[PDB]
């Protein structure tokens, strides 16, 4: 009888992606971890603090659009 | 720029439940590679493993209730893992998985006991990812072939054994 | 100030398939929410029906709530994440996008 | 930068409930000063508050169900506010409060109807802060003497009137 | 997969005093949580008792859960500073949050 | 019983307090709002976005200590 409808798209920002491609904390340390002998041979990224934090930061859907 | 998890924002890879229980110290993840144990007390302890199974976690004087062991084999995906939950042994390798000895179709779902909602172990595989959880112990783990994450509940504080060490 | 009585039953359970470590669930809550005044009783009764679906790993999520007061009030909330891959640490699970909708109908 | 709120951290002044409903656009705060209306759509509308009441919010065609009015009486803490929730009139001034033309002990917290859990209005005062809420309309407000915040639920979208304007859609 | 039947009754109400616009609450949940297997022939029944207090404006918060088949209990408390009229201005009490969590098994 | 306890104290960081005493965004705008005629005669700080954001940022208990 009265309806409210909100569509919402969550995306990753450009800034987050730019940061993940650079060398600052924690993405630099992650890149260093990827050359260490315990990690380097695998298909998976290092199970390190640096790569994990980097993963969380990057996958946060900070860009919200309403329609 | 921002360095903390914000649960106000949806995350494409992670749950609120996981990251909230983790950042509030309810779970205590331990990462073991072929070369190093990364303790939940924030310490890197070197261990270059044999093919002797080495105690990484377990209850102090009840290893049947909960214990976790790690082996190195050789070649690519060299890490082998033994997880004991309420006297039910899960063995993980690059090739798949077994419960007590008997190999199981881990690429579908597998639960033991299959009928019991208070299950000793559930285990699932997709590509080289293996996940495992026990409702009896509340120990979660996951496995890549290169490393394993063994996550203990904080309720084990004061009863923690193995290379993963103190819960603080 | 007010007093509350809420009786409810939750039924439903785990959905077959997928990652059973993070097994999908479908749940129904049915109940009645009663507010009472302090000074004597003016009494407000609201029927509650809640329907939750959350697939394995919470990939697809639905929350529907129907209230009937004694007027009608409902909400459908949906949230859809991309299909996963083995490495959670590596970017590129599908389109890396969240699709959400919220709908409220007041009768 | 309100949506840089992180609910993972405890906050000493704010609830999760308030900031989560606010950052997700469930509430639509409007601030009215003596000089300006700050709309929920992010516009500053200059309006010099006078001795006559001006409509700041209300449901289209139904000000008895919900309407909110502002005037100024001059002097220190000059703002007067009228909140109408389901035919029940709250008046706020710097000197306290009244409900349907009778003054009430707002410092001890007041509900009308006093017996009704579906209350038309609750109101409470501490120093010069007044808070108000209606379970019937879901309109919250608070008041300092200098300004009022009138917060409508987003469920009013397409029926909103007054100087606060549209609810963002 | 497992099926669930959770019956519960919530009682409680508002606490007198303080800011009634954000009136304090107390709640008591009692109920029984039943998990069944696929057959429903393995059954796990857990008695559930939950006690919640949140005082006016959520200043003082308490969550207590007791679970029984043996026994598992938790008390969680969270205490914020006392407010002042201006939420925008720093200096509400000691600007500190005090939390405690206790878990007893057996 | 086997019975384990965690105490937690949440506090405001020095960095947050230093930022609130400075003039960068949003604290500068808030200080400017405090001298406007519509706000200055009140005991309450301006009901502006600047002062509100600044309030939320400063009151976030970022410093956590376990005992
Ligand atoms: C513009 C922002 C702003 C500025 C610039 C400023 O100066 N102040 C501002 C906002 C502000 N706002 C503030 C506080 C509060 N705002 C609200 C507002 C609401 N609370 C509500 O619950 C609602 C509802 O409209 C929400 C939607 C509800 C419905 C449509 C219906 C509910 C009923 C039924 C039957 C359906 C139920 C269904 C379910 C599924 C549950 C609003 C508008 C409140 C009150 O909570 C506060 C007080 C503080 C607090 O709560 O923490 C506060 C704190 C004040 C203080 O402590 O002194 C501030 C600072
Ligand atoms: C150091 C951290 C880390 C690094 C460096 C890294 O590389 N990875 C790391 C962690 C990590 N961890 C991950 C995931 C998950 N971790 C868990 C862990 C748990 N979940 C739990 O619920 C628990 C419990 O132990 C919590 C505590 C519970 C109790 C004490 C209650 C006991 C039960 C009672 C009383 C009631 C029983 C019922 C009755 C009726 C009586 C843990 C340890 C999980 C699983 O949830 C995941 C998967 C992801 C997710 O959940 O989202 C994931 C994601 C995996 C992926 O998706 O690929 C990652 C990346
Ligand atoms: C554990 C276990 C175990 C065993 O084995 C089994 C069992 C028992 C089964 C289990 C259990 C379970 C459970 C309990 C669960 C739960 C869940 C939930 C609660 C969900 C929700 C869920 C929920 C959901 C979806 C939600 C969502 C939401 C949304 C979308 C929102 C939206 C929106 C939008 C758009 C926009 C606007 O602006 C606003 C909003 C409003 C913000
Ligand atoms: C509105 C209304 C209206 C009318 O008028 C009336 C009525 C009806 C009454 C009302 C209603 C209400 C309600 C529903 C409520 C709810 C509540 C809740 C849920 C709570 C919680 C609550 C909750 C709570 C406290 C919680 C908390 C928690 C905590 C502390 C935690 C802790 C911790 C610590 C230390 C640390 C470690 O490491 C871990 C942890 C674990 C993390
Ligand atoms: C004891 C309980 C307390 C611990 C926390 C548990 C709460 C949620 C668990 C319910 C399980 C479930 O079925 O959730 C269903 C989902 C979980 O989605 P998600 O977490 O983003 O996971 C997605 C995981 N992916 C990315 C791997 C696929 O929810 C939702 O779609 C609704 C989320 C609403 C967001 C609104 C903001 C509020 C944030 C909270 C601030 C503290
Ligand atoms: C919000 C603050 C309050 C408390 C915060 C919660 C922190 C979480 C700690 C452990 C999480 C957990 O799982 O809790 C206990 C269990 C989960 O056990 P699991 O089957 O081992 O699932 C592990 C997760 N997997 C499957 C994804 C790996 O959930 C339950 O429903 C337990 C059922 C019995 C109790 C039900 C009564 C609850 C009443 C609620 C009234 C408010
Ligand atoms: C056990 C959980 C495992 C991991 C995460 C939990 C850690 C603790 C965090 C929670 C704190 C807590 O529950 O504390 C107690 C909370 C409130 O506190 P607050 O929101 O901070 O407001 C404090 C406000 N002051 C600073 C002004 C005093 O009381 C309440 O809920 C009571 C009723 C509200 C229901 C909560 C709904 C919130 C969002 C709803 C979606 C729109
Ligand atoms: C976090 C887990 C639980 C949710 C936490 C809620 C936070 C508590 C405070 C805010 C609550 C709120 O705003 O809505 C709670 C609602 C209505 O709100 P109200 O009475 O207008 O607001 C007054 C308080 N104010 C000023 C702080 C906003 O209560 C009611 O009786 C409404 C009748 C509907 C019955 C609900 C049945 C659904 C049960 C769902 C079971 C799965």
């Amino acid at each position: 009888s009265v309806t409210i409808t909100i569509n919402q798209k969550g995306e990753i920002t450009e800034e987050q992606k730019q940061r993940a491609q650079g060398d600052d904390w924690p993405y630099g340390q992650c890149k260093e971890d990827q050359k260490k002998s315990e990690w380097k041979d695998s298909d998976f990224l290092p199970n390190t603090q640096a790569c994990y934090i980097g993963s969380i930061l990057l996958t946060t859907a900070r860009k919200t659009t309403y329609s | 720029s921002v360095d903390d998890y914000n649960p106000a924002f949806d995350n494409t890879h992670y749950s609120r439940f996981h990251l909230l229980i983790e950042t509030n110290g309810i779970t205590k993840p331990c990462i073991v590679s072929t070369e190093n144990v990364y303790t939940p007390d924030n310490a890197t302890v070197p261990h270059k493993q044999g093919s002797d199974y080495v105690l990484v976690a377990g209850l102090a004087g009840d290893p049947n209730r909960f214990s976790a062991y790690t082996r190195s084999q050789g070649g690519s995906k060299p890490l082998v893992v033994k997880l004991v939950n309420d006297g039910v042994t899960l063995e993980l390798t690059r090739d798949g998985a077994s419960i007590n000895g008997k190999a199981v179709s881990v690429e579908k779902g597998v639960q033991y006991p299959q009928d019991d909602p208070n299950y000793a172990i559930r285990v699932w595989k997709s590509g080289d990812l293996v996940m495992a959880y026990s409702r009896r112990t509340a120990v979660y783990a996951y496995y890549t072939g290169t490393a394993v994450d063994v996550e203990q509940p904080v309720t084990y504080r004061g009863r923690a054994t193995g290379l993963c060490g103190n819960l603080n | 100030g007010s007093q509350v009585e809420f009786s409810m039953k939750m039924t439903g359970g785990e959905i077959p398939g997928g990652n059973i470590v993070l097994q999908g669930v479908k749940l129904r809550i049915v109940g009645e929410w009663v507010l009472k005044g302090s000074s004597g009783e003016s009494v407000r009764r609201t029927d509650v029906k809640v329907d939750i679906t959350s697939t394995a790993g919470n990939q697809d999520n639905s929350f529907a709530i129907q209230l009937a007061n004694y007027t009608k009030w409902c909400a459908l909330l949906t949230k859809k994440y991309p299909e996963r891959k083995p490495d959670v640490l590596a970017f590129g699970w599908g389109n890396e996008q969240v699709d959400s909708k919220a709908s409220v109908t007041i009768g």
